């Protein structure tokens, strides 16, 4: 016991935090990997995503090394305030956080050949851009940045430790709406003309499900386009009829557009639902005007002409116009 | 080296005092690189805005001598 | 249909014009890629530099403001 | 020009900040600024508005009294914490 404790008490003394690991030396390489526990939520309106990890370093570090004590030392995690660790800190960050209960979710790790594991429990709001110009049908590429504030790469570097396997637990989350399809690990130096800055790169790509949407958003267009085509069926003389399905479509149409932008991100963005439900709402209001043309030549002025090419030519153009919808957006 | 020199410069400097108090206006250079412009909340009249901000100016009792 | 110059204002809080004065070094100021900024629902016209000096209760103090 | 910081010394030096000023005389009348910088909100659901403000108190210290140097003393903000103010 006693030998473990005047071992500590000797490693703690003589140590700087001023000064990092071989400051006359070569640069200090730090592995870092990382364990996500749960990305908590996703936001396209202030485009950024909540992230809990378990970050961790590891460094060499020749002042802390002690011999005779084959067993790992998990000190407390207060050790690490007498220890120098890397300036870490992430490029993207709104803000972020290290959970403090029961006691401040943090670790420091020495080993007998004089390593460091550093460890901590942070969540993150980190920040990235979304193209939501193909939105629902949209792929967003998202990216936590990882840098040194102060050193240049002359003075401390940073890499991938296990590689590949350097993050893990992707497979545990479970997004609301959006589903990990890749992660991928970029190691490397942004170049300035004072020198070059070490950087890391985790990026997911992010693929958005639509059942939701095609369900309570395309469907019920689609449907209410088709309830429009009804009109042209529809005997020309009855007037009342005709004129109340038309601008009851419109209406509902109108419904459908105010009542989803209430649900969907509060962003003044043109996007892909937005040209759709103009189109269907372009398409509702040429089936009215269709009959307003069918009663001011023939009643106003053998199924007559109008009708018998509207019949034909709305079917297959509104084919025509989604067949170039999802094309273009597919 | 290093530690004799970072502890040599907090001898004395009264830090309670800017720089040239009696003597002139302390100059100060500002660098400002705008990182990205958040968005804008027109609901409550603001915006967002990232910066990296660098000061520099002239303390001349921190003046010392090495490599 | 509508524009707007929103400011960015910094000065000095207890130390007035005769005591500290700002400057900008060079170039004004500088932006990265702005495709890479988070602006959705307006675009980035160009931005400008100002210097001036306020009168308040306490002093006159150097105000050095920068306009998007 | 270490004038000043020997002064400043000496001013703090011996200072009570249990005390308010004239703590056997009569009262320390103390003078306010409001400067409204602006009004961020109001808000009838809670009824209740944001304002923020340049906040000054203005008071009268035999204490922190010094001459021969004809110049006002801005010090650094930490000094606060030094000299008594008032609860307010
Ligand atoms: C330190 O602070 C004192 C108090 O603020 C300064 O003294 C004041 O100086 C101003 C001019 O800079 C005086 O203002 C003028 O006073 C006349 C007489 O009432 C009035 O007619 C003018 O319209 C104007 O207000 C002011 O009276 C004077 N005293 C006070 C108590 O305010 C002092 O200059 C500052 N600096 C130094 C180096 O002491
Ligand atoms: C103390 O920790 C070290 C490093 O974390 C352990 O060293 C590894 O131990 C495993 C299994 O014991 C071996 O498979 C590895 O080859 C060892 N080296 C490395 C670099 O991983 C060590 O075993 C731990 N002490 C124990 C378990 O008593
Ligand atoms: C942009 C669309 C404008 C629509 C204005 C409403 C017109 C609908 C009624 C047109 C009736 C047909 C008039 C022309 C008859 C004819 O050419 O003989
Ligand atoms: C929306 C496009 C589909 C509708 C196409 C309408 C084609 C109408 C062709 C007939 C035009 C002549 C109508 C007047 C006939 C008459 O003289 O009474
Ligand atoms: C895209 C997610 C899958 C959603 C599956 C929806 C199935 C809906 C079944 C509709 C059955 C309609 C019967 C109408 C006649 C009674
Ligand atoms: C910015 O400030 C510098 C220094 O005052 C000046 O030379 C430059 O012209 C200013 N910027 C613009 C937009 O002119
Ligand atoms: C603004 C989206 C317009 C989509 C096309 C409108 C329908 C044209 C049918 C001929
Ligand atoms: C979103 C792009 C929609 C293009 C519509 C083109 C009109 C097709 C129907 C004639
Ligand atoms: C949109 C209906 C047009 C009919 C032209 C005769
Ligand atoms: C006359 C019937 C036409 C049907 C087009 C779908
Ligand atoms: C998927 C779109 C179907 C439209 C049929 C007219
Ligand atoms: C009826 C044609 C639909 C085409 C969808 C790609």
């Amino acid at each position: 016991m006693s030998f473990v404790k005047e071992t500590v008490d000797k490693l703690l003394k003589g140590y700087d935090i001023r000064l990092r690991p071989d400051f006359g030396g070569p640069p200090v390489c730090v592995g870092m990997n990382i364990d996500i526990a749960s990305i908590d939520m996703v936001s396209e309106v202030n485009m950024d995503y909540t992230l809990t990890m378990y970050f961790q370093q590891y460094w060499r570090d020749k002042r802390l090394a002690y011999s005779g004590i084959p067993l790992n030392l998990t000190l407390d995690n207060r050790v690490a305030d007498q220890l120098w660790v890397p300036d870490t800190y992430f490029l993207n960050d709104k803000k972020s956080f290290v959970h403090g209960v029961t006691v401040k979710n943090r670790m420091i790790r020495l080993h007998p050949d004089g390593t460091v594991l550093y460890g901590l429990r942070i969540t993150t709001t980190a920040a990235c851009m979304m193209d939501l110009r193909r939105y629902p049908l949209d792929e967003q590429n998202c990216t936590l940045e990882i840098e040194s504030y102060g050193y240049t790469t002359d003075d401390i570097e940073f890499y991938w430790r296990g590689g590949d396997k350097a993050v893990t637990g992707v497979e545990r989350i479970e997004l609301p709406q959006f589903s990990i399809v890749e992660h991928r690990l970029v190691s490397r130096n942004v170049v300035f003309a004072t020198g070059a800055y070490p950087r890391l790169s985790l990026s997911f790509r992010l693929k958005r499900n639509i059942g939701y949407f095609i369900l309570q958003t395309y469907m019920p267009s689609i449907l209410i386009t088709i309830l429009s085509w009804v009109s042209f069926w529809i005997n020309y003389d009855a007037s009342a009829a005709r004129v109340a399905l038309g601008i009851t479509t419109v209406l509902t149409m109108t419904t459908i557009n105010t009542h989803l932008r209430e649900t969907l991100p509060k962003i003044p963005y043109v996007k892909a639902i937005d040209m759709y439900l103009m189109g269907c709402f372009v398409f509702v209001f040429l089936a009215l005007l269709e009959y307003a043309f069918v009663n001011y030549i023939f009643f106003g002025r053998d199924v007559n002409a109008i009708d018998r090419w509207s019949r034909i030519v709305f079917p297959f153009t509104f084919s025509l116009f989604n067949l170039v919808y999802w094309l273009y957006y597919v | 080296d290093v530690t004799v020199i970072l502890n040599n410069l907090l001898e004395g400097y009264d830090n309670k005092l800017r720089p040239d108090i009696g003597v002139k206006p302390t100059l100060i250079h500002t660098d400002m690189y705008v990182n990205s412009i958040g968005p804008v909340n027109a609901i409550n009249m603001e915006y967002t805005i990232d910066i990296f901000f660098a000061q520099t100016w002239y303390d001349r009792r921190l003046k010392f001598n090495s490599t | 249909m509508d524009e707007h110059s929103c400011p960015l204002e910094f000065s000095s809080y207890g130390y007035p014009r005769e005591e500290i004065v700002y400057q900008w070094k060079r170039s004004s100021v500088e932006v990265g890629d702005t495709r890479s900024w988070r602006l959705y629902q307006f675009s980035f016209v160009g931005l400008r530099n100002t210097t001036e000096v306020v009168k308040t209760t306490s002093g006159d103090y150097v105000v050095m403001s920068v306009y998007f």
